[PDB]
RNA sequence: UAAUUAAUAUAUAUCAAUAAUAAAUUAAAUUAAUCUAUUAGUCAGAAAUGGAUGCCAGCCGUUGCGGUAAUUUCUAUGCUUUUAAAUAU
């Protein structure tokens, strides 16, 4: 899952931060899972990696 | 015909005019017939044994 | 054996069976999803591989 | 699911109801516009009931009659029967 | 007596793989470090 | 035995079963849960003794075998001495 | 809400007959070239494929080796004349590179080097030369070399062979093989080619095709790629001749277990060589020792002409072999039990002391008795299960196995009817009349065969009406038609056959649409073709075993059926599997 | 255990018996998208079935009868 | 069947089959 | 064991049959009985 | 010993009694008799463009949509479906 998150840098700025859900796995045996909050839609993926 | 027996100048395909013919089933195709040589030899070699 | 002195051989002394004569190599045998044409594996006429 | 929404279908999946008036109701909030409501009344045990429900049907010729079926919810408050077709 | 067979237990995932292990986990196979005796 | 000379223009490429296949951009169905979705009837390896008239197992295996080192030209040359 | 309010079920384009016609169709002008010699279908001008013969049921081809002599015209094989082997020019080329050595000159040796080689072969002194290469792997690899150089091609021009005369003497010579010679093939492809099979690569496609000079559709751009992604590599790190160059366990070389250890021995009196005496050779696990012997046993033979004892694995493994049969029979499958599917017993750390103590107690006559091979066996039911494949040894040692008796049909003498011939003509009619009892004595499965005993008294009762009026006792097969039905299928020695297979299964259970049912090509079955005998006829019958339906055929129909997923609509449970059907339907005319 | 290892067992079906050692191959239609953004972007991850085919970018392909704990490679 | 093996790939002489005239 | 019992014995039909299709079939290194000469093999072993 | 060469009863009812019975290509080892047989979606989530409309008309399983550019209304046309239908209880 991607979603979108508001988040308030000051009473003013406010950035539009996405958060990703995702799953690595190999049928080998070994998988696991990971989710982040970051600025990007790219970057959320490379960090919930 | 070296699968169903029946004749090669008076019949086009196998099990032709055979009540009890394996060759056509209901709403199935007819095949043509076979001809031999050296896989069909080594069929009938390999049942006689 | 009769009266109980015999040495066990069980199913539970017995390990791997082991593949003596290594079969053959099997070779990959076409299906329906293998085709060179992404047209013959089509919705209106492939519904699986096989 | 909500049961007591219900509760005018007396266990039934439709309802036939006599048509009387057509009046329009305002919907609750941000829902601006006219939600046009059928005022239908029909009998069960000798009792004469009012009905009153959504009209989303399609009025050809002058005709009396209409099949009631119960929905989700809709804009308007207070109104949960909506109508299938008209007779 | 064990009416399920071993033979069908599964379910098809259709073109997903697993693997599975003929005998012990890989992990396990080679004990080399006790048998050319490289342990502290 | 059995010669003639003769000249065969075009073979079509190796048989090394990996080639870049045609890409797409859109594709037909936009549903790829059908992939994990499939099954199929069971694939039962042998039925009593497995014994057939037509041999199966070793003709076909044979065929491919045949072309596989005709391509590798019987890997006679790949292999040095270790 | 309901869809009908205010507008009927919509008809727009619902025969969507923009699909119907193509407006351009066919004609009395398809060209000759580019069409079947028929006319019937359209030829593929897409580059030929090696393995057409096992999608297509035709016979011709099955009667040469490699494809594109299987695709040749009668009219042209009657132009190739037999002719001697290296009148073949390839065979020309074998003959003169490979086979002939007395043609292969080596460079001379001077007499220092004569010196240094000798004092090197004979007495070995460290931090030498390592090289001091044999003459023989030498010749091997000026031999390989030449494998390397040899390039097909016009031979006009320099190169010897042409390609399509490469394959012709090749053609010639996999047709010509016997038994041992296309065994001695299949060995070469299991060492040679197959780890290859197994290690390849796409970065190695080109260079997969520099063996035999072909050149590829992309050749360009594969030059480029490939170029790119070797250069993330040692050159050595991706050359395909060094990449099997390592192997485990180093101790034990293949190459040293060629000569079987102690042949001179155990070839003599084999029964005084159990396994024992020859596994203290070697320091592996039990296993590896055990499989090891084996494939001595097997290479011994081979060299000495004579053929192996097939019951050698199953006597060295024979504890395996019997946890097998019963694994088999008890979880119902056919195959080798694995680890997933042992018994998660656990047990105490002493509890093999009583077989511990019988162990160390044992004593025995000779050393015969201290290991036969059979001493893994008390009851019948070891002897059942340890010969059951042979039906030599079972057939002899268990005669009471195949059933030869049976309860005789009889007939029942008939009641008197006083009434005299008024009636005779009564009980005789058009039927079979069968009259099985039930009761609270009869019809219990559980008892069954108390039930058809012919010795109990109490026995279930049945009697038939044949037309003229007679009556006979049931036939077995008819007093059984009254019980529910049975199934017999044992797993242990043959596979039963089993079903809801792709072969078994009709077509409307196993694909949701209708496939045609011909004996020829069913590309969904992959088969390619189908000689279709009577089906216990030819096999032998303590192979047939049984049959199985005592599973779910979950391609089929499942238990709790649900929608794999909710949204989007469109999926359903596991078990709808169908392609789409097309807007309304067109109706070709097929005599064609 | 000699040489070069044990096989990497897997399968494509109900069981390791029912099923065949093959993975599905480039052709497949669901493969396609995956494999190409797979070529092109080569250095980020991808999302797709395209994993489980036969082909990858890794240069050890999935096809059957690989030794995996063969120390070369 | 034979004609396989000498054509050009990507040449599909007529791709209509139509001779016409 | 039935040839060496007398019970099962070469007759002169199997022996003559036998030694008809050893002559009319392809012998791998040699020529044989019923091989057909064939005119044109003269484009490659020189004579007709 | 009314009758068993019988199970057929035409067009009525009550409360039952699950019929879209290979719903789509090679044909029915008949006795050829009953039937001419279709719906849905198209924001989210398989599948879109024109044209209107402008907090209106309307949609609403549900978050919600409609403020002149609405992939959520209406209409036209295509396109999507894993094919005994949608919808209501
Ligand atoms: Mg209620
Ligand atoms: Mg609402
Ligand atoms: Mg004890
Ligand atoms: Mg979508
Ligand atoms: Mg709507
Ligand atoms: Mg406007
Ligand atoms: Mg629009
Ligand atoms: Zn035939």
């Amino acid at each position: 899952a991607y979603d979108m998150r508001v988040v308030k840098f000051s009473p003013k700025d406010h950035r539009q931060w996405i958060y990703c859900v995702l799953y690595v796995g190999s049928g080998k045996g070994i998988a696991g899972w990971g989710r982040a909050v970051a600025p990007s839609t790219q970057e959320a993926k490379k960090e919930a990696i | 015909c070296p699968r169903c027996s029946l004749p090669y100048s008076t019949t086009r395909y196998c099990g032709e005019g055979d009540v009890d013919t394996p060759f056509r089933k209901h709403r199935g195709r007819w095949a043509p017939h076979q001809k031999w040589g050296r896989e069909w030899y080594d069929v009938v070699a390999r049942r006689a044994e | 054996y009769a009266r109980g002195q015999h040495p066990s051989y069980d199913m539970v002394y017995a390990g791997p069976m082991p593949e003596i004569f290594p079969m053959r190599r099997d070779f990959r045998k076409p299906t329906r999803w293998d085709f060179h044409d992404i047209e013959k594996q089509g919705k209106y006429r492939t519904s699986g591989p096989y | 699911l909500f049961f007591l929404r219900m509760w005018f279908l007396y266990g039934c999946c439709l309802r036939f109801v006599l048509f009387v008036l057509c009046y329009y109701m305002s919907p609750r909030l941000p829902s601006s516009g006219n939600r046009r409501v059928l005022y239908a009344v029909f009998y069960l045990y000798n009792f004469v009931w009012m009905l009153r429900c959504f009209f989303c049907c399609f009025i050809g010729l002058v005709m009396s009659l209409f099949i009631i079926e119960g929905g989700g919810f809709v804009d308007l408050p207070g109104v949960k029967y909506y109508t299938r077709i008209v007779s | 007596k064990n009416l399920n067979s071993w033979y069908t237990k599964g379910t098809m995932r259709g073109g997903v793989p697993r693997i599975y292990y003929a005998w012990m986990r890989p992990g396990s196979f080679t004990r080399r470090r006790f048998e050319k005796m490289r342990n502290p | 035995m059995k010669y003639a000379d003769l000249e065969l223009t075009t073979r079509g490429e190796f048989p090394h079963g990996m080639k870049e296949p045609a890409f797409v951009k859109k594709l037909d169905q936009n549903i790829p849960w059908y992939f994990s979705t499939y099954r199929s009837m069971y694939h039962w390896p042998i039925t009593g003794d497995n014994w057939s008239d037509l041999n199966e197992a070793e003709k076909h295996h044979d065929l491919h075998m045949f072309y596989t080192l005709a391509w590798w030209k019987l890997g006679e040359g790949i292999f040095g001495v270790d | 809400r309901y869809p009908f309010n205010k507008r009927g079920p919509r008809e727009h384009k619902s025969w969507k007959h923009h699909v119907l016609t193509e407006p351009p169709k066919p004609l009395q002008w398809r060209d000759p070239k580019v069409w079947t010699r028929d006319l019937s279908v359209m030829k593929s001008f897409d580059a030929p494929q090696w393995d057409l013969w096992q999608s297509r049921p035709r016979s011709e081809d099955m009667d040469e080796a490699l494809q594109p002599f299987m695709d040749m015209p009668k009219s042209l094989k009657d132009r190739r004349y037999d002719i001697p082997w290296w009148a073949n020019p390839f065979g020309a080329w074998y003959l003169q590179n490979i086979l002939s050595l007395e043609l292969l000159k080596l460079k001379s040796k001077t007499n220092a080097e004569k010196i240094a080689t000798y004092r090197s072969y004979m007495r070995s002194l460290a931090s030498g030369k390592d090289n001091t290469m044999s003459d023989d792997d030498v010749i091997r690899n000026i031999i390989k070399e030449r494998w390397k150089t040899l390039e097909f091609g016009d031979r006009n021009a320099g190169y010897p062979c042409t390609f399509g005369d490469y394959i012709q003497f090749l053609n010639e010579w996999f047709k010509s093989l016997d038994e041992e010679g296309m065994q001695r093939l299949r060995e070469h492809f299991d060492r040679r080619i197959r780890p290859l099979l197994a290690v390849m690569s796409p970065v190695d496609i080109l260079w997969l095709e520099a063996l035999t000079q072909n050149s590829p559709h992309n050749k360009e751009q594969l030059q480029r790629k490939i170029a790119f992604q070797t250069s993330l590599g040692t050159p050595e790190f991706f050359d395909m001749s060094k990449r099997l160059r390592y192997e485990i366990n180093e101790d034990y070389k293949v190459r040293d277990e060629l000569g079987p250890e102690l042949f001179a021995l155990w070839s003599k009196a084999p029964e005084r060589w159990p396994p024992e005496r020859l596994s203290k050779m070697y320091g592996l696990d039990f296993t590896l020792v055990r499989k090891i012997l084996v494939w001595h046993h097997f290479k011994a033979c081979y060299d000495a002409c004579v053929e192996p004892d097939w019951s050698l694995p199953k006597r060295l493994f024979a504890l395996e072999w019997i946890r097998d049969v019963r694994a088999r029979k008890h979880g119902l499958f056919y195959g080798k039990m694995r680890f997933a599917e042992q018994k998660i017993t656990f047990y105490s750390d002493r509890f093999l002391f009583r077989d511990l103590v019988n162990r160390r107690e044992a004593s025995y006559a000779n050393v015969w008795e201290m290991d036969d091979p059979y001493r893994f066996l008390q009851t019948e039911q070891d002897y059942e299960d340890y010969w059951g494949d042979n039906y030599d040894v079972y057939r002899r040692m268990f005669p009471e196995m195949i059933g030869r008796t049976g309860e005789p049909v009889q007939q029942y003498g008939q009641m008197p009817i006083w009434a005299g011939p008024h009636r005779q003509h009564a009980n005789k009619s058009e039927h079979n009349w069968m009259f099985a009892e039930i009761g609270v004595n009869v019809g219990h499965e559980a008892l069954k065969k108390l039930e058809l005993d012919p010795t109990n008294e109490k026995r279930r009762r049945f009697v038939i009406r044949q037309p003229d009026g007679t009556l006979r006792s049931a036939k077995m097969s008819e007093m059984r038609a009254w019980y529910w039905k049975e199934e017999w299928a044992d797993f242990r020695f043959w596979a039963p056959q089993m079903e809801w297979g792709i072969e078994n299964t009709p077509s409307q259970e196993q694909y949701q649409e209708h496939v045609p049912d011909t004996t020829d090509a069913d590309f969904r079955k992959q088969r390619r073709i189908q000689s279709r005998p009577v089906k216990w006829f030819y096999e032998s019958h303590y192979t047939r075993t049984g049959s199985f339906a005592g599973f779910q055929p979950l391609r089929f129909m499942q238990r709790r059926t649900e929608r794999e997923v909710r949204w989007p609509d469109v999926i359903n449970a596991a078990v709808q599997i169908q392609k789409r059907k097309p807007a309304a339907y067109i109706f070709k005319a097929i005599p064609e | 255990e000699l040489q070069r290892g044990p096989k990497l067992t897997e399968f494509v079906g109900h069981n390791p018996r029912n099923g065949t050692p093959w993975r599905f191959s480039q052709n497949t239609k669901y493969f396609r998208i995956g494999i190409w953004r797979d070529t092109i972007r080569r250095n980020d991850m991808n999302e797709g079935l395209h994993a489980h085919s036969s082909w990858q970018k890794s240069p050890q392909q999935s096809v059957p009868e690989v030794r995996f704990l063969a120390p070369y490679p | 069947e034979y004609y396989r093996w000498f054509i050009q790939p990507g040449r599909h002489p007529n791709p209509s089959g139509l001779t016409l005239n | 064991v039935e040839y060496l019992t007398g019970d099962i014995t070469i007759t002169t039909v199997m022996q003559e049959s036998y030694d008809a299709l050893l002559d009319t079939t392809p012998h791998p290194h040699l020529l044989t009985n019923g091989f057909t000469l064939e005119s044109d093999a003269a484009k490659y072993t020189g004579e007709v």
